């Protein structure tokens, strides 16, 4: 399971 | 099961005018690939192999779609924000790409941790060993660090990384573990070809290995040949297995002097090797 | 930046004259991932080559694996010929029977 990524 | 990995590989590729982003999730366990989600489709979805799907549910793999799809627009916001930070122009294509998962050991505790970006193949930003920092890779990336140093995003990748991650990786195995099943050992034949003059060249070929990492090695009466020896990158047969060959340039007449030898995880023990010339 | 692609062809199986095979053009070490491959069967573009999906490794350089059916006859010529941003013009690499 991938997490939610964050914006850059 | 001696060390384990999930590892999800992330690509988000810009093509101003052509298109929205490209967006995929590939997820590997043991460098397998058991999952994907590709963002060039009418309905995109997660893809679980077999196993994954209804081992898990349809319920799930939505709620992980839905969470694919999130990503993807978040990448999007993305590729536009470091176009600013570069002060690159909107119309070239820019990629973004990303692994993030974790490693554990054979019992159960996490090892170690990815969260590392690239933007167009050069490293950008990535969480450090003690899972605390962060290792910027230029400036435009320094924009990224104080940010997210701020929202404390290192704090939320360990949670991650220690809760869910570890927790899917040990629930595969039990379960499962399918990558001793998926070991295949190599099998090995020695061909003979000439060069000019009293040269000859002896090819030592291993073929239809799993996993990919294996060894090959040419001896003279005892002595690796570490010069003089040639070898292809190993490459997949296509079939799901591997290849690879090491060749040395011998005195004609000499052939038997040499011999093959052979590492992989699979065997019993190395194998070793010779031309056999037909009678 | 911009890496080049380094290209392999090969048989999935040992070849011999008469029986139908494999053949693979596997082309890695490339960014950007947009890549244009084809395979070649004496000098003409051979139409129906099947690709996998495209992936990539640690370094971050993409790698693909085209590959077509075929039955080797001792005098056919086969090449994977590659267009990509990183060259001026397409590489080709010729299969070689011995490798």
């Amino acid at each position: 399971e991938i997490i939610n990524f964050e914006k850059l | 099961m001696g060390p384990h990995s999930l590892r999800y590989f992330v690509t988000a590729v810009s093509r101003p005018g052509l298109g929205e982003p490209r967006y995929m999730e590939v997820g590997y366990v043991d460098d397998t690939e058991f999952v994907r989600f590709d963002s060039d489709a009418e309905n995109p979805r997660y893809e679980p192999r077999a196993r994954w799907m209804e081992q898990e549910g349809p319920e799930y793999w939505e709620r992980e779609t839905q969470k694919a799809k999130g990503n993807e627009q978040s990448f999007r916001v993305d590729l536009r924000t470091l176009l600013g930070y570069y002060n690159q122009s909107k119309g070239g294509s820019h990629t973004i790409q990303v692994i993030s998962g974790c490693e554990v050991g054979s019992d159960g505790r996490l090892l170690r941790g990815y969260q590392q970006y690239a933007y167009d193949g050069c490293d950008y930003i990535a969480l450090n060993e003690d899972l605390k920092t962060w290792t910027a890779a230029d400036m435009a990336a320094l924009i990224t660090k104080h940010k997210w140093e701020q929202a404390g995003e290192a704090e939320r990748l360990r949670a991650y990384l220690e809760g869910t991650c570890v927790e899917w990786l040990r629930r595969y195995l039990k379960n499962g573990n399918a990558t001793l099943l998926r070991t295949d050992s190599p099998k090995a034949h020695v061909t003979h070809h000439s060069r000019p003059e009293d040269k000859v060249t002896l090819r030592c070929w291993a073929l239809g290995f799993y996993p990919a990492d294996i060894t090959l090695t040419w001896q003279l009466n005892g002595e690796e040949l570490i010069q003089d020896m040639e070898l292809v990158e190993t490459r997949p047969a296509g079939d799901g297995t591997f290849q690879k060959w090491a060749s040395v340039v011998v005195p004609l007449g000499k052939e038997q002097y040499y011999t093959c030898h052979v590492y992989h995880q699979g065997l019993p023990e190395p194998l070793t090797l010779r031309w056999e010339p037909p009678p | 930046i911009q890496k080049t692609p380094q290209i392999q062809v090969y048989s999935r199986h040992p070849p011999e004259n008469g029986k139908p095979n494999i053949l693979n053009c596997y082309v890695t070490q490339f960014h950007p991932p947009h890549i244009e491959i084809q395979m070649l069967k004496n000098g003409k573009k051979i139409p129906k080559v099947e690709m996998s999906d495209m992936s990539f490794s640690k370094d971050w350089s993409f790698y693909i694996l085209a590959h077509t059916e075929f039955t080797p006859t001792e005098t056919d010529t086969y090449a994977c010929r590659v267009k990509h941003d990183s060259m001026a013009e397409p590489k080709t690499v010729y299969w070689d029977r011995d490798m």
